[PDB]
């Protein structure tokens, strides 16, 4: 299978350059005639194109971010790299990059097919922070008629993203993360939850598992219901 | 330049219906080589959008045969036939023959389903956060349709505004439903002068409104557990 993967800083303060990468497997840029884009979707908006280079190192820009862009390659490494200077906060999303492959032994067609799992760019002065993490924990009155929720709150972190699997090993049926929103205080917090039997909850251990890349801080919550 | 531009921007649709989408570029996107380099994305909330349709009518593999894309110059569509739970999120068309290459706004397909009420649930703040000095109180929504929903808040019967924020997820892609978490934000001091937190849900599923609420610092009745020695 072919895979590409962004990386590169989560975070880069106003002004400053940002390096980004992608890198390929299942085949060796170094030996194919495809070309790679990177597009920016910032949250809650369309898709932006900003660069493409081809095979042979002709590159194409967007006209109105030209002057900041560059895009280029290390084929050593199988990389395609980008990098913007003078980020600004109107630059924080997220960036793909893209393949356009060919297909056909003569090349008769082409078009994107790859694309990344995208990487969170926020672009902004404040400090890196870890989450802390709290049981919302199953009670009566987190029940109805069979269904049970329960829950994490995730909680005082900066920046985006968290990632919270259930049970050390992704379960779900009914597993809801809300997107984060900026607190007051001007870091993210949000509710991981999910909703199980009501009648077997004793029985069942729940344990959510917080990642927060950028801080490096990973956090296991057991979540159990009562107190008295 | 080269603009995109697709209609309608949000699409509610009936499962099982047909559903049609247009993109219309404002030049011909025809490249000098002949061939006419309209692709069409569709992108689930949070995730890397996936690739349908490309050469205007060419189906992807993988892609299921309800959908198809036509048009030719300006003017294209993509047809779905027969519209499924799985296909909600956002559609993109992306002109991929001239610089800049540029995609549309997007169209948010929805799933118009049939009504469901909300199971509301209540969660208390842990001790651990109070601990801290801050107090959450997250009331939980799940499985409803459709959207729109008013969540109030009541503190010893007082009602509550500018201390509390919602967050939704995109409908499910399996059940169509939605799910909004409402939490109340405060001080440990200001949730210890209280004592009965109330979350109020409305919503056009329910024949009233129904409320779930508890007391601070105790155990609810339903709870109840012998004591030990």
């Amino acid at each position: 299978q072919v895979t590409l993967k962004e990386s590169g800083p989560t975070l880069v303060k106003p002004t400053q350059t940002l390096t980004l990468t992608c890198t390929f497997s299942g085949f060796s840029l170094r030996t194919s005639r495809v070309g790679v884009s990177w597009i920016r979707q910032p949250p809650g908006k369309a898709l932006e194109w900003l660069a493409h280079i081809y095979w042979d190192d002709d590159k194409r820009y967007n006209p109105s971010l030209k002057s900041r862009l560059t895009i280029s390659k290390d084929t050593s490494k199988n990389q395609v790299v980008l990098t913007m200077t003078n980020m600004d906060p109107v630059d924080t999303a997220t960036y793909y990059c893209a393949r356009r492959g060919f297909y056909g032994r003569k090349y008769e067609v082409n078009h994107f097919d790859y694309w990344g799992q995208g990487t969170t760019v926020t672009v902004s002065s404040a400090s890196t922070k870890g989450p802390s993490v709290f049981p919302l924990a199953p009670s009566s009155k987190s029940t109805s008629g069979g269904t049970a929720a329960l829950g994490c709150l995730v909680k005082d972190y900066f920046p985006e993203p968290v990632t919270v699997s259930w049970n050390s090993g992704a379960l779900t049926s009914g597993v809801h993360t809300f997107p984060a929103v900026l607190q007051s205080s001007g870091l993210y917090s949000l509710s991981s939850v999910v909703t199980v039997p009501s009648s077997s909850l004793g029985t069942q251990t729940y344990i959510c598992n917080v990642n927060h890349k950028p801080s490096n801080t990973k956090v296991d919550k057991k979540v159990e219901p009562k107190s008295c | 330049d080269i603009v995109m531009t697709q209609s309608p921007l949000s699409l509610p649709v009936t499962p099982g219906e047909p559903a049609s989408i247009s993109c219309r570029s404002s030049q011909s996107i025809v490249h000098s080589n002949g061939h006419t380099y309209l692709e069409w994305y569709l992108q689930k909330p949070g995730q890397s959008p996936r690739l349908l349709i490309y050469q205007v009518s060419t189906r992807f593999s993988g892609v299921p045969d309800r959908f198809s894309g036509s048009g030719s110059g300006t003017d294209f569509t993509l047809k779905i036939s027969r519209v499924e739970a799985e296909d909600v999120g956002v559609y993109y068309c992306f002109q991929a023959s001239l610089v800049p290459l540029t995609f549309g706004q997007g169209t948010k397909l929805e799933i118009k389903r049939t009504v469901a009420a909300p199971s509301v649930f209540i969660f208390p703040p842990s001790d651990e956060q109070l601990k801290s000095g801050t107090a959450s109180v997250v009331c939980l929504l799940n499985n409803f349709y459709p959207r729109e929903a008013k969540v109030q808040w009541k503190v010893d019967n007082a009602l509550q505004s500018g201390n509390s924020q919602e967050s939704v997820t995109e409908q499910d892609s399996k059940d169509s439903t939605y799910s909004l978490s409402s939490t109340l934000t405060l001080s440990k001091a200001d949730y210890e002068k209280h004592k009965v937190y109330a979350c109020e849900v409305t919503h056009q599923g329910l024949s009233s409104p129904v409320t779930k609420s508890f007391n601070r610092g105790e155990c609810a009745a339903a709870d109840y557990k012998d004591d030990d020695d």
